[PDB]
């Protein structure tokens, strides 16, 4: 496939960075007291 | 905080009041039944929703109804 | 003729723009 | 004061007046069957004597008579077993060839092609292969002939009639008073020595004068029809001396304290008999004599009508320490006035004993030609395991019942029960944590192995080849037992069981017993067993400890022991009673026992049972347990899928019945799901529509049909779930073992 | 005649009991001398100590059980793994601090077992948790770094 | 404790249920606080547009993955 | 002529050895309840939190978490020892609010002078249809 | 005697006796007329 | 609480009647050495702000991407390594 390096960067981004960021943001938002 | 309602079909048997485990209902004077008393729910904030009052009502249909609504620290029966 | 790397990069950029439009629609729906 | 026989004359009249009035025992069942719920309530409270009356004397009398009736039923069952073994069996032929003829004691009639179930067991006989082990028991007892079995069956019928008469006599003629039942000291003294001790001594006597000579001749090789009759050995010291020379001296050595002379028939060898594959009958005789003496001595500790003896109340009240405040005070009053507490203790120890029996019986086969009978071994082990599990769950249920009805705070102040009830939160929280830790470190290991195997990384698994989890403690104990003879047991010629190690004991070309090596798979399965047992204990203990009150419901005791809930308030109180805790504990017990029996079956088929061909041992499954039991996929494929081919291919043969039940059980189990995932409202409304249809045609019944109560729905669901699962395992086990054993 | 189990601070209507496991003199001293129970010590220093200990004890597991445990470069890979774990539990501490401390309220006072009034732990504050979280990062990363050095040094190992 | 922006009653729940029910009742626009018929229809219309865009993106992703790492030509 | 009786802090508590089912951290930041009764003798009773306590001869005070626990204890005292008690609600700030015997007369007995709160003058089936009150944060029972 | 006959007339006793009689009749029908796949008259 | 006898309730000392005790806390400012404490508080100077401390966590996110694009290949991960031959399939397929 063209640009074999792309999956090695996108898979961890969508499975590790994006989920951690999304969970942290959701946790901080669902307990804001004043949204 | 559940919604407790009393209807004119009540006969004033006072069974629902005795069956309440959180003291939510009480008997007040009335003139629509032979007992000359009607049930009331002045402290609905303390109602947990056990529906014990409905299991004791002998009228058909029930004269006392509990509609579960927004849950609070008291309605959920939480001691922690 | 397999797709080249530049094509993948262009597709990813267009997807980024589409995602921006999607987040804008989501924000509008939240309001 | 003073233990005596106190009885009331003619308390209940004998007539059929109450037989025509169903529901006479209950006061709430007097308004008649207005709805169908009355019919179910009639059976759900038939044996709940605590509700039928408030007098403890009447309850005790009812329990005594019920016990007599149960004894009569058991005697009828025993009589049927002996009669079938004497008229519809091949026991006589099996005696001449116990290694090739398969025991059979049931014959079916030819009605709708079912005669195919009459298998060719052997000895010119056709019937159903039995796995109860009655043939081995009878052989160990020296039955030899079928006339003796018929005589035993008739005697059992007479005993059943005597038991029923005893129950009727003690309930309608001479009913014991309450003070008679509360004689725990006298009851224990009689049950220890007069029952267990005397029974063991009598059995030892029979074994000495009947089992030893007949079995010795059978083992040496003599036709069963040529062996002398039991009375010819019991009343003739000359022949018995010909078989056992120590008998030429009579009873003189016993009274002169020169017991060594009796070493020929009172040995302490060990291991198993190489001819029959079972324990040495002389060793069993010595064991029974020793335990009989021990029990007889133990039956003299409690005080009765004389000064000598100990007092249960005095001993209990004297055991108090700094960590338990008052101690065991009040326990005597609880165990002498509450039948449920005694039932709980007895059921717990009784079930534990049944489990111990299953273990000791497969480890050390006590009957001749029993170890080589793989079907009988597996059947006995599984049956006793299930009985033990059920009894334990019942023990928890009755403990909760006592805590709900017979508990009295004024009598249990600062004692063991009160202190336990005052810190139930800590107990439950710690048990919950240990259950979670065990579940993780036990099941997650299997999941990790599955993931590694699927990812192509077998070197990262928890196996004997990669990360090893050797059970060093179990292996050490096993080797210690193997080295016990001549060291920590000088008078022992061999170990208790060949499983500890040593040579292979094979009978008739089949392995009767051999060392059982423990590896990583054994470690994993043992931790799985510990985890399941802990979860079951957590459920039962939580129900017993919170049966009275809880933070959610402070007056749970007022609602009773068996109630569906406390409404949808507080988020939901569904299944909050103790009965519901027992309902869930039943499922967890089923899961635990199922895993236990699966482990036993696979381990014996892969590392014990097999054939000897002068070149090694050819196990049934080839030893795939040590390399596949570390993953769930291995259990599903190498055990469930591989061993199920025997039951799914039994159609058209004698084992076809096992193939039918195997499916039928699968149905019942699934049927249970209907009652487990549903509610009462849906069925009540559906019944309303059906009732309208009936009313439209003037065929509506007066006994208003009602949906099963919430508690009844749960009971039906759990009963069907366990029946289906247990029957499925039963059919699978029996078909597999009867086709490859 | 001695009763080693007493109600918590003599009050028998509080969901707690005093046992030789909770009220033991040595156990109480050791538990009270931990960095978490230091009302008078700066939260940053306590966080540094906690992070150092946790980061150091967190290398071992991956060293002897990681996917690359059978390779000479296992120590480095594990040092990085512990650093990642420390950073993860770091963001966990930050999220907990941002959610827990976001408002103020006239809370009830705090006293000792004897009845001596003491101020609330500064760690239970918006700025107190932030300082504690920052110290945990420096200490946690340092502990993981020291874990790799110990592998290279330590003549026995 | 005010995440269920569409349900003021759920926001007052001090238990974890507030979060649970806060996600299971997000699409029940008719039961949200201060909801009218016009706003309900407009929200549904916009949600339909979002769903259509999601379907188009899914199809585009399938095509892109087949053309990038597949063997369609072979 | 009834006035809510004030809560005396000098009332001794029943003899109890302690338990893990007592007050937690909710009573420090939310609220708790107090039940005070009068006993004619020192006797053993069952506590709603588990275990057995001994009520002294005279005034007794017991602090619990939920109001249901206090009411359950009161029910036990009324149906077992024929003892009448009073329940109060205490907040962390220090406010005491009278509860259960609101007007000195038990709720099961009519007192003539109470509030007839939540009492509809219709039948259960005479409520408004759910479609007639759509787009309104109210149930048919509140009309 | 009246009470005994009344007990024998109860729903469970009558149900078991009726089921036993029906099962016995069917078993004997299949014993004397076996393998009746169709109604050959 | 004024628990001088059997009274565990006190409105004037309601703080002690709700079990609000530290149990193990102890205030003491004499422990960590001044020279070592200064070093650590100095190292974690500006890292006490939510935005700045999150930045340190963001570095971990960059390391994750760095591992996939470089770290995974340097540890010779099987997924980033090569492949050997292949199979045909059940029938005449590929
Ligand atoms: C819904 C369609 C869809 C789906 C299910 C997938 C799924 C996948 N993609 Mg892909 N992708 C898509 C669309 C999709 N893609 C489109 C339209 C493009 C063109 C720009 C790409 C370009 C792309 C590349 C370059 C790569 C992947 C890769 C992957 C694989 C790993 C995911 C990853 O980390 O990459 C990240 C994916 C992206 C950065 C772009 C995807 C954006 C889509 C459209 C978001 C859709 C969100 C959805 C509609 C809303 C659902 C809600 C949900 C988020 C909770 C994975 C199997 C990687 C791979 O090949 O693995 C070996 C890889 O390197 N995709
Ligand atoms: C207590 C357990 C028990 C069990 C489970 C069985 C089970 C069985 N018995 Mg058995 N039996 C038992 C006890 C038991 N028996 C005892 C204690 C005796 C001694 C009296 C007998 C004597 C006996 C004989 C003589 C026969 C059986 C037979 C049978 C089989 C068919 C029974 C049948 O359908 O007949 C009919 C079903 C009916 C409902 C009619 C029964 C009518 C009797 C007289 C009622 C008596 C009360 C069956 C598998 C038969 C058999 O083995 O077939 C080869 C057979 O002929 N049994
Ligand atoms: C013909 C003899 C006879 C007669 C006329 C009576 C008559 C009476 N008995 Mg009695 N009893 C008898 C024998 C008799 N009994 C025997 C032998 C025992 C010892 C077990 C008892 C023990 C006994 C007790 C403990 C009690 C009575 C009671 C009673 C009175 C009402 C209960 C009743 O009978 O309901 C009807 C009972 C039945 C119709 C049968 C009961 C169910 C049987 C035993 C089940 C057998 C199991 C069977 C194998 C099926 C299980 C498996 C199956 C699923 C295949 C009644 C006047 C009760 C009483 O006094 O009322 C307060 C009382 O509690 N009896
Ligand atoms: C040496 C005296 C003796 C013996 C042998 C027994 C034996 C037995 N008792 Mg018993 N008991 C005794 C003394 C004795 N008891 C005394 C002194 C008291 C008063 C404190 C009691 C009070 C008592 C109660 C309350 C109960 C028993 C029960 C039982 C049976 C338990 C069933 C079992 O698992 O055993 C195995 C079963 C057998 C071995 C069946 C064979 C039965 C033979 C005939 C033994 C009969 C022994 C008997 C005492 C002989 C005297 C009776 C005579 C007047 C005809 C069992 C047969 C329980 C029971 O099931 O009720 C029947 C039960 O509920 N006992
Ligand atoms: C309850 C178990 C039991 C029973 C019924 C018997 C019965 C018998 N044994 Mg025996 N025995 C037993 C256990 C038993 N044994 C055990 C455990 C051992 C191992 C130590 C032995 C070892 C043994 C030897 C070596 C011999 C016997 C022999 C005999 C026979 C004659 C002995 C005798 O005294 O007559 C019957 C005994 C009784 C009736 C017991 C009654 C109790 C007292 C004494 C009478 C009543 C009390 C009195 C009035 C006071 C006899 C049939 C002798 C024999 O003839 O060989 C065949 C023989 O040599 N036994
Ligand atoms: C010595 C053993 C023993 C004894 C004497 C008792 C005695 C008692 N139990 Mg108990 N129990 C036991 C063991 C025992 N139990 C065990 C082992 C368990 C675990 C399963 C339980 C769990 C249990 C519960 C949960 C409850 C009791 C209850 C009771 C009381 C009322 C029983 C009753 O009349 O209900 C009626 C009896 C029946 C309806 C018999 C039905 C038999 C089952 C449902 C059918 C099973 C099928 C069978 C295996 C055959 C299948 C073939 C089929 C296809 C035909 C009673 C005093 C009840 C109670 O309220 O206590 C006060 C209560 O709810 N028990
Ligand atoms: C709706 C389902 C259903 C139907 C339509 C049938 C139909 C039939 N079955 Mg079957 N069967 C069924 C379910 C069913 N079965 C189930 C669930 C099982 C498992 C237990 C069996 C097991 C079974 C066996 C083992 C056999 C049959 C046989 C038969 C045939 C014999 C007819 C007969 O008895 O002669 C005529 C009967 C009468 C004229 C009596 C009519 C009057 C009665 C008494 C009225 C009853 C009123 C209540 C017949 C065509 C037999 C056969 O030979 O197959 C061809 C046979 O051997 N069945
Ligand atoms: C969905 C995305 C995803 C991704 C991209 C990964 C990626 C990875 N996992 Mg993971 N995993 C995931 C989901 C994911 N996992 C889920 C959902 C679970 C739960 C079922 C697990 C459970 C799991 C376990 C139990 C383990 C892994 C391990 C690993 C690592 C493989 C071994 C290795 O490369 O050596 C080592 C990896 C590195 C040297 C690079 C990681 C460190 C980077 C550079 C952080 C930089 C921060 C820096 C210090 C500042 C790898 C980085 C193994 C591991 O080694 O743990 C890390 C391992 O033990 N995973
Ligand atoms: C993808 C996005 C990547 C984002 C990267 C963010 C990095 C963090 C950042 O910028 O912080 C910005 C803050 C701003 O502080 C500020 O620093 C200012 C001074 S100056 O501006 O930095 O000169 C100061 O005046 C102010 O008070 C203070 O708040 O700067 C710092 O204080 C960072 C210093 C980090 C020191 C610790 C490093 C780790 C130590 C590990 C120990 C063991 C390791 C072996
Ligand atoms: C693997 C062992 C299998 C058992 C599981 C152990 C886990 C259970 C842990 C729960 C502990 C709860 C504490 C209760 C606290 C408690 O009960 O109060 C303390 C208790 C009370 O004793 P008293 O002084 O009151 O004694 C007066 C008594 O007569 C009245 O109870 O004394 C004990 O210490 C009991 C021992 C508990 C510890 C049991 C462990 C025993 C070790 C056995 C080791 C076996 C293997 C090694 C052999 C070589
Ligand atoms: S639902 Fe329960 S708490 Fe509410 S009024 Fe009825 S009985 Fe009282
Ligand atoms: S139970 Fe029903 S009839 Fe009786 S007082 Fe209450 S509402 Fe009226």
């Amino acid at each position: 496939m063209s640009a074999q390096f792309l999956p090695s960067i996108l898979v961890p981004l969508v499975g590790l960075v994006f989920p951690a960021v999304a969970m942290a943001s959701m946790f901080l938002y669902i307990e804001k007291e004043e949204i | 905080s559940h919604t407790v309602k009393i209807y004119d079909t009540c006969i004033g048997c006072t069974q629902c009041v005795r069956a309440c485990p959180t003291d939510v209902l009480e008997m007040v004077p009335w003139d629509g039944c032979k007992a000359n008393q009607i049930a009331s729910a002045p402290r609905t904030e303390d109602c947990v929703g056990c529906k014990r009052c409905e299991s004791a009502c002998p009228t058909d249909f029930l004269s006392v109804r509990v509609y579960l609504g927004s849950e609070t620290t008291r309605s959920m029966g939480l001691a922690y | 003729m397999p797709i080249a790397d530049y094509q993948v990069f262009t597709a990813l950029f267009l997807a980024l723009a589409t995602g921006i439009f999607a987040v804008r629609l989501g924000v509008a729906l939240y309001k | 004061k003073k233990v005596k026989i106190v009885v009331d004359r003619n308390p209940v009249a004998t007539n059929f007046e109450k037989w025509a009035k169903p529901g006479h025992f209950s006061r709430t069942l007097s308004k008649g069957p207005t709805t169908t719920t009355w019919i179910w309530n009639l059976h759900a409270d038939a044996h709940d004597f605590d509700t039928q009356t408030s007098d403890l004397e009447e309850i005790s009398r009812k329990v005594f008579s019920a016990h007599f009736g149960q004894l009569g039923i058991i005697f009828i069952w025993l009589s049927g077993m002996y009669f079938h073994g004497a008229r519809f069996s091949n026991y006589e032929a099996w005696l001449t060839d116990p290694t090739h003829i398969k025991p059979s004691a049931q014959v079916v009639w030819p009605i709708v092609g079912q005669e195919i179930l009459n298998a060719d067991v052997g000895g010119g006989f056709q019937g159903l292969q039995i796995t109860s082990g009655f043939f081995q028991l009878w052989r160990a007892a020296g039955i030899t002939s079928e006339l003796q079995l018929y005589t035993t069956a008739i005697g059992a019928l007479v005993m059943a009639a005597a038991m029923f008469f005893a129950g009727w006599f003690h309930y309608h003629k001479a009913a014991p008073k309450l003070e008679w039942f509360q004689n725990v000291e006298s009851m224990l003294n009689h049950h220890l020595g007069g029952l267990l001790g005397l029974g063991s001594l009598a059995w030892a006597g029979h074994q000495i004068h009947v089992s030893l000579p007949i079995n010795k001749l059978l083992d040496a090789g003599v036709d069963p029809k040529e062996i002398p009759l039991p009375h010819e050995f019991t009343l003739n010291p000359e022949l018995m001396a010909q078989l056992y020379p120590s008998f030429s001296k009579g009873l003189a050595p016993f009274f002169t304290l020169d017991w060594a002379q009796y070493s020929d028939f009172l040995t302490f060898q060990g291991g198993l008999n190489p001819v029959t594959g079972g324990l040495w009958l002389t060793d069993t005789v010595h064991h029974h004599l020793a335990i009989a003496v021990l029990f007889l001595i133990a039956g003299h500790q409690y005080r009765t009508n004389w000064g000598i003896g100990s007092s249960l109340k005095e001993i209990l009240e004297a055991h108090k320490g700094p960590f338990t405040g008052e101690g065991h005070k009040g326990l005597y009053e609880i165990l002498t006035t509450s039948w449920h507490a005694q039932l709980a203790i007895n059921l717990a120890l009784f079930g534990s004993l049944s489990i111990i029996v299953a273990h000791h019986m497969y480890a050390m086969p006590p009957y001749p030609y029993l170890a080589t009978d793989y079907g009988t071994q597996l059947s006995l082990f599984t049956h006793h395991m299930w009985i033990g599990g059920f009894c334990i769950v019942g023990a928890g249920a009755h403990a909760a019942i006592f805590m709900v009805r017979d508990y009295d705070p004024t009598n249990n102040y600062n004692n063991l029960l009160d202190r336990v009830l005052r810190h139930r939160d800590a107990i439950i929280s710690h048990l919950n944590w240990v259950c979670i830790f065990l579940g993780f470190h036990s099941f997650g290991l299997y999941i990790h192995n599955d993931t590694m195997s699927a990812l192509g990384r077998p070197q990262d698994m928890f196996s004997d080849t990669a990360i090893q989890l050797q059970p060093v403690f179990a292996q050490w104990v096993q080797n210690t037992h193997f080295l016990a003879p001549g060291f920590t047991a000088p008078n022992a010629l061999a170990s208790t069981s060949p499983s500890w190690g040593g040579d292979v004991v094979a009978v008739g070309g089949k392995v009767a017993m051999m060392p059982i090596s423990l590896g990583t798979a054994d470690f994993l399965v043992h931790h799985i067993h510990a985890f399941t047992i802990h979860v079951t204990v957590l459920i039962l203990l939580k129900g017993v400890l919170y049966a009275r009150s809880s933070r959610l419901i402070p007056d749970k005791a007022n609602l009773g022991f068996r109630f569906p809930c406390d409404g949808p308030g507080r988020g939901g109180t569904c299944q909050v009673s103790a009965w519901d805790h027992v309902f869930l504990g039943l499922f967890w017990m089923y899961n635990s026992i199922s895993i236990v029996i699966f482990h036993f079956s696979w381990k014996m088929q892969s590392d014990v049972w097999g054939t000897v061909s002068a070149n090694g041992v050819s196990h049934i499954t080839g030893g795939n347990f040590a390399q596949s039991a570390n993953t769930i996929n291995g259990w599903l494929r190498d055990f469930l899928w591989a061993q199920s081919s025997q039951v799914i291919q039994s159609y058209g043969s004698a084992l076809s019945a096992y193939g039918l039940i195997f499916l039928g059980a699968h149905f019942v189990w699934a049927f249970s799901l209907m009652f487990l995932f549903s509610g009462r409202g849906y069925w009540q409304e559906l019944i309303e529509s059906i009732v309208w249809a009936h009313n439209k045609l003037k065929v509506a019944p007066a006994i208003q049909p009602r949906a099963l109560s919430i508690t009844q729905g749960r009971a039906v669901g759990v009963a069907h779930y366990l029946l289906g699962g247990i029957a499925t395992t039963w059919s699978f086990f029996l078909a597999r073992i009867l086709a490859v054993g | 005649k001695v009763q080693v189990v007493q109600p918590v601070n003599g009050d028998p209507f509080i969901g707690m009991l005093e046992t030789p496991v909770t009220s033991s003199p040595a156990i109480a001293w050791y538990l009270s001398n931990l960095p978490a129970y230091r009302t008078g010590v700066s939260p940053l220093l306590r966080g540094v100590e906690i992070g150092l200990a946790h980061g150091y004890l967190l290398v071992g597991p991956f060293i002897k059980l990681g996917p690359l445990r059978d390779v000479e470069n296992v120590a480095e890979i594990v040092g990085c793994i512990n650093g990642a774990a420390t950073v993860l539990i770091l963001t966990l501490c930050l999220a907990y601090g941002a959610v827990t401390f976001q408002g103020e309220g006239p809370q009830v006072g705090v006293k000792t077992l004897s009845g001596r009034s003491i101020p609330r732990d500064p760690l239970q504050s918006a700025d107190g948790w932030n300082k504690f979280t920052a110290g945990f990062a420096v200490g946690g990363l340092s502990g993981a770094a020291w874990g790799y050095l110990c592998t290279q040094i330590l003549p026995y190992y | 404790k005010l995440f269920p922006k569409f349900s003021q009653a759920l926001a007052q729940d001090p238990t974890t249920r507030r979060i649970w029910f806060g996600i299971a009742t997000a699409h029940d626009f008719e039961s949200h606080d201060g909801m009218t018929e016009e706003r309900l229809y407009q929200k549904i219309f916009a949600s339909h547009f979002g769903q259509l865009a999601i379907i188009f993106l899914w199809t585009s992703g399938n095509l892109f993955h087949v053309a990038w790492q597949g063997n369609f030509e072979q | 002529a009834f006035t809510p009786p004030t809560l005396q802090s000098d009332t001794p508590s029943p003899i109890f050895g302690g338990s893990t089912g007592g007050l937690l951290s909710q009573a420090q930041v939310e609220e708790f309840h107090v039940i005070t009764w009068e006993s004619k003798k020192e006797q053993i009773f069952e506590m709603p939190t588990g275990g057995a306590a001994i009520m002294r001869q005279g005034p007794n005070l017991l602090k619990l978490a939920r109001k249901e626990q206090c009411l359950a204890l009161l029910t036990q005292l009324r149906t077992k020892f024929k003892i009448d008690g009073y329940i109060y609600r205490v907040f962390p700030n220090g406010e005491v609010q009278y509860l259960h015997p609101k007007d000195g007369v038990y709720p099961e007995k009519v007192n003539a002078g109470r509030s007839g709160d939540n009492t509809n003058m219709r039948r259960i089936g005479q409520n408004k249809e759910p479609v007639q009150i759509k787009f309104s944060g109210k149930i048919p029972a509140e009309f | 005697m009246k009470d005994f006959t009344t007990y024998l007339s109860t729903a469970p006793v009558l149900t078991l006796l009726s089921v036993t009689v029906v099962a016995g009749l069917l078993i004997e029908i299949n014993r004397f007329f076996p393998d009746a796949l169709i109604a050959a008259f | 609480k004024y628990g001088e006898e059997s009274r565990y309730f006190d409105l004037k000392d309601l703080e002690n009647t709700v079990g609000s005790w530290d149990m193990y806390g102890q205030e003491d400012k004499s422990r960590y050495n001044g020279l070592q404490s200064e070093f650590f508080e100095r190292a974690a100077n500006g890292l006490s702000r939510r935005e700045y401390i999150l930045g340190l966590v963001a570095i971990g996110g960059a390391g994750i991407l760095a591992w996939g694009g470089k770290g995974a290949a340097d540890v010779r991960l099987p997924t980033v390594g090569p492949q050997q031959p292949a199979q045909v399939g059940p029938r005449g397929r590929l």
